[PDB]
C-alpha cells in the first residue's frame, strides 16, 4: 500500500524537456509545470553507489539552499520524489549562464552592463559569506542570468559552512575544492584554514573573463596552474605574502623564483577602463588576507563612475 | 511557512495515531519510549545531545503525519538518529547504527551475519525508512537547537551554575517527555524551563528596574499565566517519571 506524503510532491507534476546539466554532471533537466507552464530546473540527486543512505553532501547542499534566500542566489522551490526511488531538487529556471554568453560571439556587453553583472555577482557573495557559507566552485558556468536580467549564483553542490576559527584550533576544510582554473593559490599550496577570500578570487577570474571572453588562466594540473598564476601576479614570497613560507609545498614545489607583478599590463589590451583594471587587480591579490572583500569591492570607484551600471536587455 | 510544524491542542488530539485506535495516553508514551531509545543509542554511538535532540524532533514531527500503528517507534528511532547524525556533522556508519540499535533492542540476541540476507534486509529497511522520514518532513531538517536558547536566558538573569544546570535538565526532559516542541517556540519552551527551575530551586527572579518581568526580554508573547500552566504540565510528567526528579533534588 501507500504512505501519506503531504510535503513532498511527485516530480511527475513537472514535464521534463531537455538535459541542460552539461559537463555531463548532475543530470539536470529543464522542465515545465504541467498546469501553469512555469519553467524550472530539476537536479536529480546522483546516488551513484551511496552505501550510506541519503547522501550526506546532498543534505548539506539542501541545507544551504534552504538558508540562502536572496535575489542573486539561485532559488530552491521544493524537493520532489518519484514513487529504487529518486530525489529531485527543483529550481526556478533561468534562461542563460555566463559561460554560454561569454563564448557566444553574437553577444556583447557595454561597459555599464558588465558593471551590473559584477555588482550582482559581488552582492550575492556578500550575502552568502554573511550567512557563513563558502561557495567553493566559482566559475562563469555557475553564474546564471534570468530573462529579466537578474544574475544568480548557482550550484552549491560543493558549498559548505564556515566558522570563526578561534580557541587556538585552525580549521580542517577540504582542500581540493573549486575548478582548477578558478582555484586560488591558497588551495594549491594546500591550505585548510581558508575563507570567503577563495570565492573572491573566483570573482576575479570572472571579471576578466568578461572582457577576454575566455578563462584567463588555463592549466593542465595544479603545478602548471600555480606557475601560470605567478606568471601574472608575481612570485610568491614572504615579502609580498607574509608567512607564506610555512606552507609545506612552498619551496617544496619548485615555484618559479623570478617573476614581477604583470597583471594590469597583460590585461590593459582587453579591458580599457582603468577602474575595472584596478578592481580586477585588488581581487587577484596573492595573499588572501590582503585580497579585497565583497563589501569593499562594491564601494570601489568602478561601480560609482560614468558609465553607471545599467540594467540588462542586451540578451 | 513557519507555522507548518506547530500544532494546536485540538490538532494534537486528532493525531494520525488517534485515527488508528491509539489513545492519547498510549501515544504520548510511544513518543517517550522512542525518545528514550534515541537517548540510549545516541549515548552509545557517542553523539552529542544536540544530535539526539534533533532526532527526537524529527521523531515528534514525523508522528504528526504518520501513525505508530504503521511505523513502530523502535524502527523509526534508529533511522531518525542515523539521519540526525549526518545532518549535524557527526555521521555514524549505517552498520554501526544498526549494531547499536540491535543491542539496545535485544540485549540478549546475537548480531546476525552481515553476510546473511536477514541482516542485509535490515540494512535496506533502515535506509528505506530514512527515506520515508526525509519525505515526511518535506526535507526540512534544520532545527532550531533549544539548548542555546536556554543558555541565553540563564545568562539573562545572572543565574547560578546550579540554577542553569537545573534549567538545562528541565529543557532536555521536556523534549523527551512532553510534546511542547510541537506546540511552542524554542524561545518559549526555554522560559517554561527556567520558570520551573526557579520554582524548584526556590529562586525569585527580581522584577525589572521598570516593572517588566524577565521573560518579556525573550518572547513578547509569554504571559505568566502560560508559564504556570506549562510548568505545571511539565512538573506532573516529571513526578510520574521514576528517579528523574531525584537527579535535581537538594539533599544536604
Ligand atoms: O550541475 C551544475 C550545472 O548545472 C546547471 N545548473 C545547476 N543548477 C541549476 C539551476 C538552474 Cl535554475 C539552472 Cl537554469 C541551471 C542549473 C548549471 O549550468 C551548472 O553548470
Amino acid at each position: 500500500d501507500s504512505v501519506e506524503c503531504p510535503f513532498c510532491d511527485e516530480v511527475s507534476k513537472y514535464e521534463k524537456l531537455a538535459k541542460i546539466g552539461q559537463g555531463t554532471f548532475g543530470e539536470v533537466f529543464k522542465a515545465r509545470h504541467r498546469k501553469t507552464g512555469q519553467k524550472v530546473a530539476l537536479k536529480k540527486v546522483l546516488m551513484e553507489n551511496e552505501k550510506e543512505g541519503f547522501p550526506i553532501t546532498a543534505l548539506r547542499e539542501i541545507k544551504i539552499l534552504q538558508l540562502l534566500k536572496h535575489e542573486n542566489v539561485v532559488n530552491l522551490i521544493e524537493i520532489c520524489r518519484t514513487k529504487k526511488g529518486s530525489i529531485y531538487l527543483v529550481f526556478d529556471f533561468c534562461e542563460h549562464d555566463l559561460a554560454g554568453l561569454l563564448s557566444n560571439v553574437l553577444v556583447k556587453f557595454t561597459l555599464s552592463e558588465i558593471k551590473r553583472v559584477m555588482q550582482m555577482l559581488l552582492n550575492g557573495l556578500y550575502y552568502i559569506h554573511r550567512n557563513k557559507i563558502l561557495h567553493r566552485d566559482m566559475k562563469a558556468a555557475n553564474v546564471l542570468i534570468t530573462r529579466d536580467g537578474v544574475l544568480k549564483l548557482a550550484d552549491f553542490g560543493l558549498a559548505r559552512a564556515f566558522s570563526l576559527a578561534k580557541n587556538s584550533q585552525p580549521n580542517r576544510y577540504t582542500n581540493r575544492v573549486v575548478t582548477l582554473w578558478y582555484r586560488p593559490p591558497e588551495l594549491l599550496l594546500g591550505e585548510r584554514d581558508y575563507g570567503p577570500p577563495i570565492d573572491l578570487w573566483g570573482a576575479g577570474c570572472i571579471m576578466a573573463e568578461m572582457w577576454t571572453r575566455s578563462p584567463i588562466m588555463q592549466g593542465n594540473t595544479e603545478q602548471h596552474q600555480l606557475a601560470l598564476i605567478s606568471q601574472l601576479c608575481g612570485s610568491i614570497t614572504p615579502e609580498v605574502w607574509p608567512n607564506v613560507d610555512n606552507y609545506e609545498l612552498y619551496e617544496k614545489l619548485e615555484l618559479v623564483k623570478g617573476q614581477k607583478r604583470k597583471v594590469k599590463d597583460r590585461l590593459k589590451a582587453y579591458v580599457r577602463d582603468p577602474y575595472a583594471l584596478d578592481l580586477i587587480d585588488k581581487l587577484l591579490v596573492l595573499d588572501p588576507a590582503q585580497r579585497i572583500d565583497s563589501d569593499d569591492a562594491l564601494n570601489h570607484d568602478f561601480f560609482w563612475s560614468d558609465p553607471m551600471p545599467s540594467d540588462l536587455k542586451g540578451m | 511557512n513557519n507555522k507548518r510544524w506547530y500544532f494546536t491542542r485540538e490538532q494534537l488530539e486528532n493525531s494520525p495515531s488517534r485515527r488508528f485506535g491509539v489513545d492519547p495516553d498510549k501515544e504520548l508514551s510511544y513518543r517517550q519510549q522512542a525518545a528514550n531509545l534515541l537517548q540510549d543509542m545516541g549515548q552509545r554511538l557517542n553523539v552529542s545531545q544536540l544530535t539526539i535532540n534533533t532526532a527526537i524532533v524529527y521523531m515528534h514531527r514525523f508522528y504528526m503525519i504518520q501513525s505508530f500503528t504503521r511505523f513502530p517507534g523502535n524502527s523509526v528511532a534508529p533511522a531518525a538518529l542515523f539521519l540526525a547524525a549526518k545532518v549535524e556533522g557527526q555521521p555514524k556508519k549505517l552498520e554501526h547504527v544498526i549494531k547499536v540499535a540491535h543491542t539496545c533492542l535485544h540485549p540478549q540476541e546475537s548480531l546476525p551475519d552481515t553476510r546473511s540476507e536477514a541482516y542485509l534486509q535490515q540494512v535496506q529497511d533502515l535506509v528505506i525508512l530514512e527515506s520515508i522520514i526525509l519525505q515526511t518532513l518535506g526535507f526540512e531538517l534544520t532545527i532550531d537547537h533549544p539548548h542555546t536558547h536556554v543558555v541565553k536566558c540563564t545568562q539573562l538573569v545572572r543565574a547560578s551554575k546550579d540554577l542553569a544546570q537545573t534549567s538545562y535538565f528541565m529543557a532536555t526532559n521536556s523534549l523527551h517527555l512532553t510534546t511542547f516542541s510541537l506546540q511552542y517556540t524554542p524561545p518559549v519552551v526555554a522560559c517554561v524551563c527556567i520558570h520551573l527551575a526557579c520554582k524548584w530551586s526556590n529562586w525569585e527572579i527580581p522584577v525589572s528596574t521598570d516593572g517588566k518581568h524577565w521573560w518579556e526580554y525573550v518572547d513578547a508573547t509569554v504571559t505568566l499565566e502560560l508559564l504556570d500552566e506549562l510548568t505545571h504540565e511539565l512538573l506532573q510528567i516529571l513526578e510520574k517519571t521514576p528517579n528523574r526528579l531525584k537527579r535535581i533534588w537538594n539533599w544536604r
